[PDB]
């Protein structure tokens, strides 16, 4: 949780929003994951969404399906992914880390050890993507009782008692939903979401990050303008993965570009 | 906030992504509202009579009891249009798409039957039907996939995740989650977010309701137990649904034993599998040790499911059910068995729950016990894969 | 000497050689028997209810018909156990044997339902079931040769002549010559020698009367037509039998026209074959300039057998019914309206009826008709022979 | 017919039954056909059946059936075969020639001009195998309007009426049958016929053949002894024929053999 309240003052301070990629855990590999996340980081992320592979991503688009099949290619298993988070948080001290979940891998062990795992590694959020409002409370707790971040999901079409709930239960940051649907780059969201972002800040919720379908500079800055905290890219960021896997070189050289441009987009 | 409870005790739940709460809010809504409309009722009855033929026959089967102190019948849902119990519920949900003013139709399939049932009730009702079926599913059920076709639906190959049910399971949502204004989603078992088990469980307990009417016209009592095949689990809730409160009748469930149970190639999460949270619910399931959904495995490619619904759990959990498993062989004797001496060819699944009614009789063949078995499906399809059977057995 | 006419006008009588004339006595005397006996009336009753699935619903067929004057409903045979009509008769012929005594039944088929009615029949009343298909139907119908065999019947592959259904005829004829003591011989249609026009007719009646009743419940008045598809007659005689002295009510026979009339490659002998005499009966068939049996060509396999039953040959010839002919074209039409447009799978051979009733509904569509087809099968087993026509067409 | 009262008169006078065989005209093709019967009759036949291939002989067992066959694969016809009994007549003036029909060929173009052509070619008798007595009216009435006896069936189990009805409408031979099913050497009839021969003589019955199943010397005797006028072979002759297709002279010398032996068992 405290990374992101430190972010979020930093940033306003620097006048700017925050730029949040999204990558699978261990897609292509793991070492080529690391490296993928080192380079994000380097070429100006404020943040990281990091999934764990799943089985059934039922929240995502094929951008991502796919994702989760390369790590599954490579054997990558949560147990990996734990490692890998260990090591991340390991090399960066400040920079907030939110896992992607879906819900299966929170109950499988225990809703309880799990949080305590993602705090004794250094996770500072958790997502569960197919979690609403609605059966949140044994993992919102689960999560406060281990200094972990639960971040809530507000719909563009989200009704008074959904922003006032939101706004209570979360922490971190609220991710704003850009619009119905999946994951991908491939459908752009078409919904204002001012009146959200105002309503959200007036119920002191957690800053507001806008996700789902933003894939350009025009997009971060939009929503930085809308007055949201920043913005996340997943699939913009891992089609790019997908581009190159035969080239771990330019991989490197074009996500290091794209993330660039993106964070340039979010100075106020 | 929902009308009813989400929950049958710990099991159950609406496990969906915040998009689709008002989809689910929604159609549970309309369903509390239908099933108080005496012209829904009216108009999913005539359906029912008119269109797919019921009520079914209840069948004395004399002759593979002989000698024994078994009194067996059959619900011949097998006679249903369509061939299988699916039918009555895609009728009632055809019509709970056009009350909240639908036209269109989402549905899952993994062995085709279900498919096959929404592409006839949209084709009757005049929806526009999509139906999304694994990859690794259409190469297998040509005959199924066409038969969609040639009711007009839309057949979508999915090729994520495993390429089978489960990824047909997960398109259909994901649709959904976008879609759900114009289009319903025709869930094809009593599994899945709440209300889905309710409604699905509502839409096909006449099953119960007819063979209670049934039995106690031929035989002045109700039966010893009533004997139900359980995949995701409609056609058996559909069975016990009227008979819960009849404390004296046994309510037994049975999955797929596979391989055996020791073998791990089984479908029989109920008792075997593990609670975890998929496809909306909270059920036992299959899964990998590190919470990766597994495949559910039978002879019967109808038992692909690889969950069961949450009002078995809840019904074993309490001791109200019982479930138990039977094997590929037991479901294949049961399935010679049938054609041979009563001249019914049954679906391989409904031959589990025979395969353990006839393990009933042979077992204690002087206990007094009056079964039925609820024969969900006809067994046309199953006739090339058993062929198969036999003869690499040299049988 | 008989009981009953043998004769319908000029057609029909009892051509076979001497020694089977006993044969046929006794099972007259049998049927007249049975006829009048109430416990037999109700053990009939009995299986058709609660084995076969009596009575079939009548659907009516909404979205075919739309924007016209025709009111269409289809009498859903195809919903009965077996999945065709043919399983009426065959109860009520295994009944007739079992009350002469005989536990043994022989039959002959050619796409292969009746010798699958005929081996359910025998598996459920506990009857040796021999029955002979031509080995060129063999060959084509392992899908019902393995239904039979399932059925515990024994099936025997006829090479003599065409090694199809007419020689398949013969050898039931010839084994019965033999064997009429202990076996009795359950022909398949409402055809051959007297009695079997007669008892198929009566066996049958069943559909109409039912249709009658629900065509008054439902619309207050007889219907317009009855319209069936007429291979050797015995669908539809079963659909006209209790509309014959109703004469406001028409009966329309539908032959199949195969590649067109004018082709000579057809199965429409009521119409433009010739009389003869064969299989027992004076009545119009396929045949050479010189006498010898011909083939009777459609596009359904069903439509196979090469003449046509007398007593339809007799109610063309008073003009109480008319006979019409449908081209494979047309039928297949048919066939993908109904999947597409009311969610049911018709066999090919009642496509044929239904093709028929939507060319008088789209010639004339202003014309206020209420119209019953009699859906005398399901077509599931045909959607392989659909599926490479229209792959074969580019479509 | 009178050819069957001149032939049941002479043999009466030598002390001897009528050996009579069938086979298929045009079998296994029409000049072998006609060098066939020629050899039947040189060998001693009494009299001759001979059936037109017909595509449902449903009274015949496999060996008849498969003659059908040969013949039909020769495009045999009934038009050839009326070409063939009239060449046979010309060639022998008194042996009584009948035909094994089935019903359709006899009524196909008309049940009198069938029997006139008979008459025409110089056939002495038919027997329609599917027509029961019930049914002769049309068929015996063309008979003997253009002198063709109609012969008729008598099974084993007659009863009186069908042994007067037998009887009356028949002319030149009574068909003894020597058991149910269908023709066939496979199959010996195995019922006392004395009862039925008595009878049939007692109400003036044409003189009796046994035929079906008839295969050996000692079976012709047996029906000369149990007071029956002759004999008729017929799947034992075609079974000959069968086996010797690829030699049309060995053919010939079985069928001689054959026929000398079953005919010197005829004497009484
Ligand atoms: O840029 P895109 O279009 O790929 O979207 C980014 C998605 N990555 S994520 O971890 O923020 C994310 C957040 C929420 C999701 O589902 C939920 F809303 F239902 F909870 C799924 C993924
Ligand atoms: O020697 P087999 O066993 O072949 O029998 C000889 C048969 N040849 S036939 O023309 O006399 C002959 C006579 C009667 C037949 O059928 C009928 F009795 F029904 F009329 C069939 C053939
Ligand atoms: C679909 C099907 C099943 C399994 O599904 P349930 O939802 O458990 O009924 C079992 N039997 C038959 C015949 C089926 O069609
Ligand atoms: C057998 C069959 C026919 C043809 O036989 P009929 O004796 O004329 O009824 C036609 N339709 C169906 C569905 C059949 O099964
Ligand atoms: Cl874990
Ligand atoms: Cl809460
Ligand atoms: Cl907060
Ligand atoms: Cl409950
Ligand atoms: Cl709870
Ligand atoms: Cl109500
Ligand atoms: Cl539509
Ligand atoms: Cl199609
Ligand atoms: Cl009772
Ligand atoms: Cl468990
Ligand atoms: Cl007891
Ligand atoms: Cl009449
Ligand atoms: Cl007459
Ligand atoms: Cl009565
Ligand atoms: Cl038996
Ligand atoms: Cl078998
Ligand atoms: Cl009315
Ligand atoms: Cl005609
Ligand atoms: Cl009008
Ligand atoms: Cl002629
Ligand atoms: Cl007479
Ligand atoms: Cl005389
Ligand atoms: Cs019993
Ligand atoms: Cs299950
Ligand atoms: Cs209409
Ligand atoms: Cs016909």
């Amino acid at each position: 949780m405290e990374r992101y309240e430190n972010l979020f003052a930093q940033l306003n301070d620097r006048r700017e929003g925050a730029f949040v990629p999204f990558v699978t855990l261990g897609d292509p590999g793991i070492e080529q994951s690391l490296k993928i996340i080192d380079t994000l980081i380097d070429a100006g992320a404020d943040a990281l969404e990091l999934g764990v592979p799943f089985s059934d991503p039922l929240a995502d688009g094929p951008t991502i399906q796919n994702a989760n099949l390369r790590a599954f290619a490579a054997g990558v298993t949560p147990a990996q992914c734990f490692e890998m988070l260990a090591l991340i948080r390991e090399k960066h001290p400040t920079i907030p880390i939110g896992l992607l979940m879906y819900a299966n891998l929170v109950f499988n062990n225990g809703i309880d050890a799990f949080y305590a795992r993602c705090e004794q590694v250094g996770v500072d959020s958790v997502l569960v993507a197919d979690v609403p409002v609605e059966e949140s409370a044994p993992f919102r707790q689960a999560a406060l009782r281990h200094n972990i971040a639960p971040i809530f999901i507000c719909p563009p079409n989200a009704d008074d008692d959904l922003l006032r709930q939101v706004a209570s239960y979360g922490r971190g940051y609220t991710y704003l939903l850009s619009r119905s649907g999946v994951t991908g780059a491939e459908n752009r969201g078409a919904l204002p979401l001012h009146h959200l972002i105002e309503k959200l800040k007036e119920y002191h919720a957690a800053p507001a990050l806008q996700g789902f379908g933003i894939s350009s500079p025009e997009q971060v800055s939009a929503a930085v303008r809308a007055g949201a905290a920043g913005a996340i890219s997943g699939s913009a960021i891992v089609k790019i993965i997908e581009k190159n896997l035969a080239s771990p070189k330019q991989m490197l050289a074009e996500l290091r570009s794209f993330v660039s441009a993106m964070k340039a987009a979010s100075r106020a | 906030t929902t009308l009813l409870n989400p929950y049958f005790g710990e099991f159950g739940g609406m496990y969906v992504p915040q998009i689709l709460m008002p989809a689910l809010n929604q159609l549970e809504e309309a369903f509390v509202s239908a099933q108080k409309d005496p012209e829904f009722q009216a108009q999913f009855a005539d359906l029912l009579k008119n269109y797919a033929g019921r009520p079914t026959a209840l069948t004395k089967c004399q002759n593979i009891t002989a000698g024994t102190r078994t009194t067996l019948y059959l619900k011949r849902e097998d006679l249903l249009h369509g061939g299988a119990h699916k039918t009555n519920q895609v009728l009632g949900q055809a019509l709970l798409a056009k009350r909240m003013g639908k036209s269109e139709i989402i549905a899952e399939t993994g062995a085709g039957q279900h498919g096959v049932a929404s592409a006839l009730a949209s084709a009757l009702l005049g929806l526009k039907c999509r139906i999304y079926m694994g990859a690794k599913d259409v190469e297998r059920q040509s005959p199924n996939v066409f038969r969609m076709r040639l009711m007009g639906a839309e057949v979508i190959p999915v090729h994520s995740g495993s390429a089978t049910l489960k990824d047909a399971c997960n398109e259909a949502l994901r649709d959904w989650s976008g879609s759900y204004e114009t289009a319903h989603y025709m869930l094809g078992t009593a599994a899945g977010p709440h209300p889905y088990p309710t409604i699905v469980r509502e839409f096909q307990r006449m099953i119960g309701e007819e063979t209670k009417a049934q039995i106690l016209d031929k035989e002045g009592r109700l039966p010893d137990a009533v004997i139900a095949c359980v995949g995701g689990g409609s056609n058996a809730i559909g069975m016990f649904a009227d008979f819960i409160n009849d404390t004296s009748v046994g309510l037994i469930g049975v999955e797929p034993g596979g391989h055996g149970i020791e073998t791990g190639e089984h479908g029989a999460p109920l008792k075997h599998g593990r609670v975890g949270i998929y496809f909306g619910m909270k059920a036992p399931m299959m899964q990998t040790a590190d919470g990766q959904i597994e495949e559910s495995y039978s002879i019967s490619a109808g038992l692909d499911f690889p969950s069961v619904g949450p009002q078995h759990a809840y019904l074993n959990s309490i001791g109200r059910a019982d479930y138990v498993s039977i094997t590929d062989d037991e479901a294949l004797e049961a399935f010679k068995t049938l054609c041979r001496h009563e001249g019914i060819i049954p679906a391989l699944e409904s031959s589990h729950a025979l395969a353990h009614a006839l393990k009933m009789m042979r077992e204690q063949p002087e206990k007094e016990q009056l079964l039925v078995v609820n024969l969900a499906g006809r067994g046309d399809k199953d006739i090339f894969t058993v062929h198969d059977i036999l003869k690499a057995r040299g049988e």
